[PDB]
């Protein structure tokens, strides 16, 4: 096979050690490098270079980010970017930023073509049709379909951020609600990961390309969700934990000449 | 596909030109802005990576040239 693509986006890097080690540069802040990954066929690799470029920053590198998400990923383009589950603003911001980064790498590079959404309608209809239900459907997703796996990492700092401003798991439930709202607003896998819990970021990407992955939020540490877990009724009604029902405001409200002259005047 | 060299070099050349130009300053061409140190004689230093800021905005193209294998 040939080389596919995925454009994982990380804002200026900012410590991609644990997040990169859980999944797979010139410096700690290089900027839109070309990382990779691979898929399998039950026995080994068959030159299927399904690259997952974890671009740790993109300082004036829109062309490098577009080169990373090449057009060869028409059959499988699942960007699995890192995130910060310390607060709801960072979780919702990273998920929406992942979808917008995939759309930016596409639209900032595919300005010449226009029938891509036309072919994507039938292809993504046959693809997401068998993946919309079984959320553990009808979710208000975006205008088109861009698979962006929002891997919510850094939930080990979720307790410190939740106790510094709420002294309980209120910010944790808020981050869970942020992931759920972005999921119902986009239709993907809001798989969150905490300290030694739910290490399944590329699992949803592998199950929805053309391993294991759980989904639970009762532990109040990692609200994992599969690619298809998107609803806004029970989660929106139970979103009142230290807030209102179906809220998104948490993301927005949480993101010696003069000396000689003086001597002469003093002497007078 | 065993042609992982020509296409990789072309996309690399595009990414190398789109990587060796991190806006030259970008108002923040480094890991972050100036900040406070922990315990040393550099409380009013430039940054912990001032010389490495060059290595960062330069390292983008280096990371592309090195990981541009396939």
């Amino acid at each position: 096979p040939s080389g596919k693509n995925i454009l994982v986006f990380g804002e200026d890097g900012s410590g991609k050690t644990t997040l990169m080690t859980k999944l797979q540069h010139g410096k700690k802040g290089r900027g839109l490098e070309y990382l990779y990954l691979s898929v399998h066929d039950e026995d080994r690799d068959d030159h299927t270079r399904c690259n997952v470029w974890i671009l740790d920053g993109d300082l004036y590198h829109k062309g490098l980010l577009k080169f990373a998400v090449s057009a060869e990923s028409l059959p499988e383009t699942l960007v699995i970017f890192v995130a910060d589950m310390s607060r709801p603003w960072t979780v919702m911001e990273s998920l929406q930023k992942w979808a917008s980064v995939l759309r930016e790498h596409i639209d900032k590079m595919k300005i010449p073509p226009e029938k891509m959404r036309e072919l994507e309608r039938k292809f993504v209809k046959d693809f997401q049709d068998y993946m919309e239900p079984e959320e553990g459907d009808n979710v208000l997703t975006h205008n088109l379909g861009i698979p962006v796996l929002v891997v919510c990492t850094k939930c080990d700092a979720v307790s410190v951020l939740e106790k510094e401003h709420d002294y309980r798991d209120e910010h944790l439930d808020f981050i869970q609600s942020h992931l759920r709202r972005f999921c119902l607003q986009y239709g993907a896998a809001l798989i969150y990961t905490s300290v030694k819990e739910e290490k399944n970021l590329d699992l949803l990407y592998k199950y929805i390309v053309h391993f294991t992955t759980p989904a639970l939020v009762v532990e109040k540490d990692a609200v994992f969700i599969p690619a298809g877990w998107d609803n806004e009724k029970k989660i929106a009604i139970l979103h009142e934990n230290f807030t209102t029902v179906k809220p998104e405001d948490a993301y927005e409200d949480f993101i010696v000449f003069l000396m000689k002259q003086q001597s002469l005047l003093a002497k007078q | 596909q065993e042609m992982f060299a020509w296409k990789m070099v072309v996309l690399s050349l595009p990414r190398i030109q789109s990587q060796r130009y991190q806006v030259g300053v970008h108002y923040e061409l480094t890991e972050e802005e100036k900040f406070y140190r922990n315990a040393l004689t550099r409380m009013p230093d430039g940054p912990v990576a001032l010389e490495e800021s060059y290595s960062a905005v330069m390292g983008i193209v280096s990371e592309v040239e090195q990981y541009v294998k396939v």
